[PDB]
């Protein structure tokens, strides 16, 4: 069973994110080059932030013996966790911790109980340290991605063997891209100092459409049942999507806009609109951009419902509009089987749709 | 009579890619040049029609041609214009055969005759040279401690007010100082935009002689150029008409080589 | 508290924002030339705004050298500046963006007269002096990046993290239109165009109030010199008071810088910035119905309620009164406030 | 969709590539060159019988 989320946002002129240029990120769709934004950085910033800081206790780390110092207390216990994590097999080839591990594991305590543990020899603490990490699977930051650890074999000992290091990740992210075709503008700047005695910065402005699918199932299985977990993480990230922005050069590029159209549907099978703006949007006088791109959405999401439609598999979607300012079916059409007015009742809606839950209960499911 | 010119620059669009014409407007020295081959030799037009020889100084005509570069045009595109006026036909198809992509669009020209009365109501802009030649002593190496010498320059500065005075009113009062002499009246004058303009050139300088003699070696070496910059717009009438015309086509500040005066008269 | 700071104004040829080759500043929202408002030009700009005498300690500069024999009487020295800023590794040559506060830096000039010194020891002593200088309305709200050569330390050299943030938001005011094209004079034979420029900046709170190490009184009138600043001073210019002023009492900042997507156009262009008001009200009653604050009117105006909703809770027609309740942000009244310094 | 005796690719439609213009998008470009290709074949490779019907 999935559920697929359609965020459509315009933005503000700013650069919320860049590539080593400091140009914006671009792609080619259709044959001509629009707006991009990464998808890891969407779920980087959906991550940290406020909405999402209850489910937040997965952690991703290049320096582990800082934190293992740092739960254990007041003794030295830097260069034994050090040497334990070398002997491993972390990659202490090239100087560098370059390895990543996504853990949840919050309850450090326990690896450092093996570290401080003055009984067993430096091969079997190796061991146990390898035998706890790879057992959290909690946290549900890891019940939409997760794969934590791929252990050298090279600098590892011989005397260590490896479980299972495969989440099974659910969520399924498209990189957000523009409804027109990008054009980039430098601004310059000057120090000009003040005792007495030209640079370049790009960017570039784009309403987006965004893509999310979530498969329910998969992330009731990834948390090993507690269907109340699933229904927190689905509210928790439908209110963070509905607000989040990356904090890309926010303090001279402020964009704080939230999105003008939210859509969902239900269907068994993944089906995106990315079809919708293979002909990019030109601006006519009597309208803007942003009504222009929902009629785009609404013919085409008319015609793949008209297209593939099958008697054994129902599809039942929600209209969102802020005090119903864009309304989706304008002509004759009522694609959506329900409009609502307010984001609190639609995240309540889905929930009641996924399995009759409220919001009050399932909120006291920290985890 | 007079020939005034338009030129069309992009100035935009992709920053990624090469930009010769965007490029080409960074130094002044270069603009004035590159309007100063637009106009060759009875010869030299016979010699290489193709503009395909190393460029020398002496086979083109001279003429004290004045110009002004304009920005902000909008129209979903960005542009930039150069008004050039001049007293000989420019060759513009001479000029720029091998330089297509500087431009948006192809160049034009027209006649110009203006034929004025006095007392008669009309809208001016005008970028001015804010300089004045003043008696400066001399500073040297400021390394931590000012060294004074004896000696005083004799030097050309930008105008400057004092603090208890706006730019714009001693601007005004700078023109109405001069007015009197070219033939016009103020009424109305505000400033636009105020700056600097800086410009880089190739000089000759002598090196090592040569082993088979006749000559030297030589190598470039470039020279600063500073001027003061202010845009100014406004309302005047005629007192005479030999002396408008005097006016115009000859200058009314200093620096004129490098487009520092431009009248553009509208009658309002 | 995350008050966010609307201020609509109109603007002006001979004071906006200008650039390169002569142009003003122009941007793509909406896919339509506009102009936009540096979030770097106002910066060098709200430091002498009019009215930002009161609180304003950032001495930035290029040179740390000729500023050095300033507090101090030696008259005999300058060849110890190839050895301290050379030491600690600021050094083109000496070229290091140093921005600080401005009421200590007389030790900054106090050990140099220091004869008999481990110069290859105590530079870090005036280099220790950067680490912290975060008390006045400066860094507070900018920031700055003391990064050192690294290619040419000393043995030693400790260098504490020299790195700082800023915590207000500055924001481009967008056109609400495409630009105007001018007068041009080829075709020959107040009296100029303007652009109008809805202006947005964003303040919070532990890194807006608690960056001043003890002082808050001095937040409160930070804010009030802050307000007061950015509408009596001019970006590269010269009663221009703002049309319709909203200040909110709510926990986000937002750009606000969407709503105009469509490029106000104009036939008879006398009122461009008449199309703000009407079609924000519009606006702000849409995302209130539908994702969830005082009013300025110059003599009232233009009223921003419906005529019938309360969605404003209360209209002020005077500056200081606006100021006075907006402070009244912890209890603040404006005396007190302005006893800052 | 097609039902024929012998196989048939109807690839070298696209040995020029779809270039974009103003007026129309690359879905429609291509689907009606694929048009022009697929009824070029069909009117000169037959003239009897197997109305091949797809």
């Amino acid at each position: 069973m999935l559920i697929e989320i359609h965020m459509i946002q315009n933005h503000s002129p700013a650069n919320l994110n860049r590539d080593d240029l400091g140009a914006p990120k671009t792609c080619y769709f259709g044959g001509v080059l629009r707006s991009r934004i990464s998808s890891q950085c969407i779920k980087r910033s959906i991550r940290t932030s406020n909405d999402f800081k209850a489910l937040l206790g997965g952690v991703r780390t290049r320096r582990l013996a800082d934190l293992i110092q740092q739960e254990a207390g007041e003794t030295e216990c830097w260069k034994k966790a050090q040497e334990i994590l070398n002997k491993c097999g972390f990659k202490n080839k090239d100087d560098n911790t370059k390895m990543l591990v996504f853990m949840s594991k919050d309850k450090i305590k326990d690896l450092a109980r093996i570290v401080l543990d003055n009984s067993l020899g430096l091969t079997e603490a190796a061991q146990q340290v390898a035998n706890v990490i790879a057992q959290a699977t909690l946290a549900p930051d890891i019940a939409l991605c997760g794969r934590m650890l791929e252990p050298n074999d090279k600098d590892k000992d011989k005397k260590v063997k490896w479980s299972n290091t495969t989440v099974e990740a659910a969520l399924q992210v498209a990189h957000a891209i523009s409804t027109h075709i990008a054009r980039p503008e430098i601004d310059y700047f000057v120090a000009a100092d003040d005792v007495p005695g030209i640079g370049e910065s790009m960017f570039a402005s784009a309403c987006f459409y965004k893509y999310f699918s979530i498969d329910w199932e998969q992330l009731v299985k990834n948390l090993k049942g507690d269907t109340n977990l699933a229904a927190h993480t689905v509210g928790a990230f439908l209110l963070a999507a509905a607000k989040t922005n990356p904090s890309g050069k926010q303090n001279s590029f402020a964009a704080h806009n939230y999105p003008d159209g939210i859509l969902v549907e239900f269907k068994n099978s993944p089906i995106s609109y990315a079809n919708a703006f293979v002909r990019p949007v030109s601006v006519v006088k009597e309208s803007d951009l942003v009504e222009q791109s929902i009629g785009q959405l609404s013919n085409y999401v008319n015609d793949i419902r008209l297209g593939y439609y099958d008697e054994q598999s129902p599809v039942i979607g929600f209209w969102f509009s802020p005090n119903n300012r864009y309304p989706l079916g304008y002509k004759h059409s009522k694609l959506a089987s329900r409009n609502i007015g307010n984001l609190n009742e639609l995240v309540g809606a889905v929930l009641d749709y996924i399995g009759g839950f409220k919001w009050e209960e399932v909120q006291k499911s920290k985890a | 009579m007079i020939y005034l010119s338009r030129l069309l620059i992009d100035t935009g669009g992709n920053p990624d890619r090469p930009r010769p014409g965007r490029k080409w407007l960074d130094n002044i020295y270069n603009v004035h040049r590159r309007l100063s081959m637009a106009f060759p030799s009875g010869l030299r037009r016979e010699q290489d029609p193709h503009f395909l020889k190393p460029f020398s100084p002496n086979d083109f005509q001279k003429t004290p041609f004045l110009f002004r570069v304009d920005n902000n045009i909008d129209g979903n595109d960005k542009r930039a214009i150069i008004i050039v006026q001049s007293v000989l036909e420019p060759d513009w198809d001479y000029c720029f055969q091998n330089a297509l992509d500087f431009l948006a669009a192809p160049p034009e020209t027209k006649e110009y005759n203006p034929e004025f009365k006095a007392g008669q109501l009309l809208r001016f802009r005008l970028r001015v040279n804010a300089s004045v030649r003043r008696h400066i002593p001399e500073m040297v190496q400021q390394d931590g401690q000012t060294i004074e010498t004896g000696k005083i320059l004799h030097k050309r500065v930008s105008l400057t007010w004092d603090a208890s005075s706006t730019p714009d009113q001693a601007l005004a009062d700078w023109l109405a100082a001069k007015s009197p002499k070219l033939g016009f009246t103020l009424q109305r004058c505000e400033l636009l935009q105020l700056g600097w303009v800086y410009g880089s050139k190739p000089e000759p300088k002598n090196v090592k002689v040569k082993e088979q003699g006749q000559g030297y070696w030589r190598e470039h070496k470039y020279n600063p150029l500073r001027f003061r910059a202010a845009l100014l717009e406004g309302v005047l009438e005629v007192d005479d008409p030999k002396l408008f015309l005097k006016t115009l086509s000859s200058g009314i500040g200093k620096a004129k080589s490098f487009g520092f005066g431009l009248l553009s008269v509208l009658p309002i």
